[PDB]
RNA sequence: GGUGAAAUUCUUGGAUUUAUUGAAGACUAACUACUGCGAAAGCAUUUGCCAAGGACGUUUUCAUUAAUCAAGAACGAAAGUUAGGGGAUCGAAGAUGAUCAGAUACCGUCGUAGUCUUAACCAUAAACUAUGCCGACUAGGGAUCGGGUGGUGUUUUUUUAAUGACCCACUCGGCACCUUACGAGAAAUCAAAGUCUUUGGGUUCUGGGGGGAGUAUGGUCGCAAGGCUGAAACUUAAAGGAAUUG
């Protein structure tokens, strides 16, 4: 029984701070607050508290990543780099 | 004249139609 | 009305080709709807080769020609490339001359 | 009330083993005073001369190559292999419409450890009594050619340096092996190596540098 | 026999350039542009100019070190015209008619596989 | 592949999934193959490793994580660690493996 | 009060029988359980510590000294690392790109860690409303809020006063001024809306 | 440097030219064609991976399962929009040098947005073959792309072959051209635009003089720009198509 036709987790603010704010900050709340893949164990536990670091429910690892979501692009494309750096040092 | 100007002409025509239509909503 | 079968130009099963600057006024213009001239030119010319091998090293040397294609507008290649203008049955021949 | 020309020192360039002639060229530097000397400060520059006029037969008429100045003594400085060209008429002539041009590329480390990317090129020929206007290949048969024009090179490289990959390439003796495995697959014509370039340089090493001079 | 330099003549249009270097190209041999021999600023690729302009440097180059050069013939190259100016043409006539020698000789001209947007917009450049 | 095996040695076979139970197999010399998914922690595969050499029995490291290795057995729960008892019609462990 | 994680991470003492723990800022990626290695001869990959001579160029590093040995210096915030542009071994340098934009060549010796500092993306988020920026600086400092130095008396501020609000003089004030005249743009070499992008050459 | 010609502009800051190296983003020249593929948009560097497709071959399988389609839905050039990145090139805007009676332009210069990419919108192009789809029938010809079949064919040498590339004949299924016109059309032309007053194979869609006007209005979709749907009053004797001669 759809509660929202749009405003979904943003419904808490009500009228305030007009549209395109509650938009913005819709993206980057559905980002944080959902449960991700964990590395090691793969279950999906790993949830956020206090912005870049994310944790697992069981096994108890801890990850730092991005402030709103656990990999961040930037993390990403740096994460390859280093791959492909390393590999000259190697070969 | 040019039909595509024709047709911006009365493009802009209607967006001002609609603007002087709204300010009594 | 309609006043060629291959409309602008030698496009049938495509839809899209891709565009091609054009080598005198630079406007773009599909691939096949350009008109190609190849150049091949000897880098000397006429005049200047008995004055080459008179200044020259080597037996006779080699003279090697440059070769480029060129791409012209209709319009670039009208006003003065292969054009003319044909009449309503010459337009049709497809004989290079 | 300068003209450098009544400062600067003059030069002759000598250049390597397996040639015609190790003599080259002359060039022009400044005088070594203390202070920016005449050594250190180019030498290493860079020259192109086709090796048709440094082998003196006109077979070789294309093929440009370029020699990289190392090491100086006493008015005498000698080069080294820094790539090979070719002329862009002997090219802009081969590429002709009508047919199919096939091209191939692979990066490869020799023994003395100098890494390149050479390069190649084809063209599918119509064999005489052919009546088709133009003689296409059938893209399968293209992927196929550069996958043996690849294991072919990746095996005449690693041989002893570019010192026997000159003298591997002089006398085209991949041209053939090439046109050997291919004919299986399609006829082609010309083929050439049409280029190489040098990446990446070991280290100076007097000792093998040398090796060339005498 | 005889001494080589390196002659690079780039010929675009409104100007023509002969200038030799050295074998390597590390180091000059005068210069001598198309413009320098006349003043009409229309005049500036002419053969009449480039011709001049073609003595000038024969001279310093027999007035320094160099009897022999190879040529390397050039356009403007890269999105641009791709064929040769006016005044390359005289430029190699009257070096080579001035007693300097010839051997072996290319275009070096620039040819991309092509890209990076030519100007003049995609309506072309309309007079 | 070595999936296709694996569904093979599924069908046609006996198998045990998870760590407690091959080592059930591990002990009693009752095991052929394992197959150690990709992810799981380092102690437990040198863990099963010591026992697997105690037994002679050979080691494969599938690369994936124990989500597909229980794909691989064709389960809806993950699975760490797969020990063959009897290989089935399949050549797993004459193979490659 | 920081937007960026911190890492506790536990060495031996190599002189005697004890852990030391040093307080690193967690790069992103690095994980609780991880092994770190710090030195000339480290490997190089995510959270390491290596001198800036040790990497090649392109490598991505953060907590970068200035001096070596000065315990870290540059690209601290969430979401910050310099950029290794080169080296001049000969007089061993190495030459870096800052967060700001900036170029500027250090020691070889210098250290850096590998990677990007974790809880970038944080200045994405709309602050939303009032106390959200109010709970910000409570764990920072007292900025907040600001009054418009146009909204107070002459006695308070250059803007002060007027019957209307208004600056009453150009707000760029001059490098060479002088305490309590430094209120506007300072030292401003331009001013107005930036148009076109920016990104040093 | 740039132009018909110039100027703005760049030059002890050695500009333009040269050499060596490096960085960035975009692009894929020539080969490239009356040639390929895809539902259309569209799609040209290499290689690996991922799934997909037509045509053909078929004494394999199922057995009417199909044709076309309001509603509804997938995809949908360029530009444009939201949020990051990227921002080499070219470049709406703007500013300039010229030209002009004027010159808000055409030409030259600077250059914002844009141009590229990710996530999401937008849903439009002369999105053109200005030509719905399925089926049948009606006429010649030489090329060509893909599959196949036939040969004591050619070229490849080795020792004959095997292959591969080629040649010749036939057959499907393509992209097109050529000549015909029985036939069609107002013509231009058209192997369909034919088998139509000798008017009926199946089916979808749109039009009913011009202007008003794709305007108003309502609904609907969109962040917006706008998209789909879409009148009337009034006006008017023409507007229009192809061909002919000037
Ligand atoms: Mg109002
Ligand atoms: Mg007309
Ligand atoms: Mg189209
Ligand atoms: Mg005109
Ligand atoms: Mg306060
Ligand atoms: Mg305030
Ligand atoms: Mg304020
Ligand atoms: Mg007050
Ligand atoms: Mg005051
Ligand atoms: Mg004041
Ligand atoms: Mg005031
Ligand atoms: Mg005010
Ligand atoms: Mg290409
Ligand atoms: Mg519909
Ligand atoms: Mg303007
Ligand atoms: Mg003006
Ligand atoms: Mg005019
Ligand atoms: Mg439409
Ligand atoms: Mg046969
Ligand atoms: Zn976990
Ligand atoms: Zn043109």
């Amino acid at each position: 029984a759809k509660r929202t036709k749009k405003v979904g987790i943003t419904g808490k603010y009500g009228v305030r701070y007009g549209s395109s704010l509650r938009r913005q900050v819709k993206k980057l709340e559905i980002q944080q607050h959902a449960r991700y893949d964990c590395s090691f164990c793969g279950k999906k536990t790993v949830k956020r508290g206090a912005a870049g670091i994310w944790t697992c429910s069981c096994c108890k690892k801890t990850v730092a990543g991005g402030a709103y979501t656990v990999s961040t692009a930037a993390a990403a494309t740096v994460r390859s780099t280093i791959r492909r750096l390393r590999e000259m040092v190697e070969a | 004249m040019r039909a595509k100007w024709r047709k911006k002409r009365t493009r802009r025509l209607k967006r001002k139609r609609r603007k002087v239509r709204a300010r009594s909503k | 009305p309609k006043k060629r079968a291959s409309n602008g130009r030698n496009k049938k099963g495509r839809g899209h080709v891709k565009p091609v600057r054009c080598v005198n006024c630079s406007k773009s213009i599909p691939k096949d709807k350009a008109i190609k001239r190849m150049a091949i030119r000897n880098i000397v010319e006429a005049a200047a080769v008995r004055d080459l091998s008179e200044a020259s090293v080597y037996p006779e040397y080699a003279l090697p020609k440059t070769y480029n294609k060129l791409h012209y507008c209709v319009s670039c290649a009208i006003h003065a490339r292969i054009v003319r203008v044909r009449s309503r049955e010459d337009r049709k021949n497809r004989a290079p001359p | 009330v300068v003209d450098p020309f009544t400062r600067k020192e003059w030069f002759d360039i000598k250049a390597p083993s397996t040639f015609e002639n190790r003599n080259v060229g002359k060039t022009l530097v400044n005088k070594s005073t203390g202070l920016k000397s005449a050594s250190d400060a180019l030498k290493g520059r860079v020259v192109e001369v086709c090796l048709a006029d440094l082998q003196g037969s006109e077979d070789h008429s294309f093929r440009k190559i370029k020699l990289r100045v190392d090491e100086v003594q006493g008015k005498n400085l000698l080069t080294n292999f820094h790539g090979m060209d070719f002329t862009t008429d002997k090219l802009r002539s081969m590429v002709r419409k009508w047919q199919t041009l096939i091209e191939a590329n692979v990066t490869v480390k020799t023994s003395d450890d100098y890494v390149l990317r050479i390069f190649a090129i084809a063209f599918t020929r119509k064999q005489a009594n052919q009546v088709k206007r133009h003689s296409y290949a059938q893209s399968s048969h293209i992927r196929a050619i550069r996958k043996v024009i690849s294991e072919i090179l990746t095996k005449e490289v690693q041989g002893s340096t570019l010192a026997q990959l000159t003298s591997k390439l002089i006398p085209e003796v991949i041209n053939k092996e090439i046109e050997n495995a291919t004919k299986d697959i399609f006829p082609l014509q010309n083929i050439h190596v049409r280029k190489v370039k040098l990446l990446k340089q070991p280290k100076f090493d007097v000792g093998a540098l040398m090796a060339l001079h005498g | 026999s005889q001494v080589f330099g390196v002659a690079r003549i780039y010929a675009s249009f409104n100007d023509t350039f002969v200038h030799v270097t050295d074998l390597s190209g590390k180091e000059t041999i005068a210069r001598v542009t198309g413009g320098m021999k006349v003043k009409a600023d229309r005049d500036e690729s002419s053969p009449y100019a480039a011709m001049l302009a073609a003595q000038d440097v024969a001279a310093k180059c027999k007035e320094v070190g160099i009897t022999a050069v190879h040529v390397k013939i050039r356009a403007t190259g890269g999105t641009r015209t791709k064929t040769p100016g006016p005044g390359g043409q005289a430029a190699l006539r009257a070096l080579a008619r001035s007693g300097l020698r010839i051997g072996r000789i290319e275009d070096v001209t620039p040819v991309p596989s092509d890209s990076t947007r030519k100007k003049g917009g995609r309506r072309g450049r309309r007079l | 592949s070595i999936n296709q095996k694996l569904a093979l040695v599924i069908k046609s076979g006996k198998y045990t999934l998870g760590y407690k139970s091959t080592v059930k197999s591990l002990r009693q010399g009752k095991s052929k193959l394992i197959i150690i998914a990709a992810n799981t922690p380092v102690l437990r595969k040198s863990e099963l490793e010591y026992y697997a050499m105690l037994s002679k029995t050979k080691v494969y490291y599938f690369q994936g994580g124990n989500n597909e290795l229980g794909t691989a057995v064709g389960k809806l729960f993950r699975v760490g660690v797969v020990s063959i008892l009897e290989a089935g019609d399949s050549d797993i462990l004459t193979t490659l493996a | 009060g920081r937007g960026a994680p911190l890492a506790k991470v536990v060495f031996r003492d190599p002189y005697k029988y004890r852990l030391r723990e040093e307080i690193f800022i967690a790069n992103e990626g690095v994980h609780t359980g991880q092994f770190i290695y710090a030195g000339k001869k480290a490997s190089l990959n995510v959270g390491n510590v290596l001198p800036l001579g040790s990497v090649p160029e392109g490598t991505i590093v953060s907590n970068v000294e200035e001096k070596p040995g000065d315990r870290g210096a540059l690209a601290r915030a969430s979401g910050n690392y310099v950029i290794i542009i080169g080296h001049n071994p000969d007089e061993n340098k190495t030459r870096v790109r800052l967060p700001s934009g900036a170029k500027k060549v250090i020691s070889s010796d210098a250290r850096g860690v590998i990677g990007v500092i974790a809880g970038g993306g944080r200045v994405d988020k709309p602050l939303l409303k009032a106390g959200r920026a109010f709970h910000k600086y409570r764990l920072k400092r007292n900025s907040w809020p600001k009054t418009r130095g146009v909204a107070m008396n002459p006695v308070d501020h250059p803007h002060g006063g007027g019957n209307h609000q208004h600056i009453g003089k150009a707000s760029t004030i001059s490098r060479g001024a002088v305490s309590g005249q430094k209120a506007g743009l300072i030292a401003a070499r331009r001013t107005g809306l930036l148009r076109g992008s920016q990104k040093t050459q």
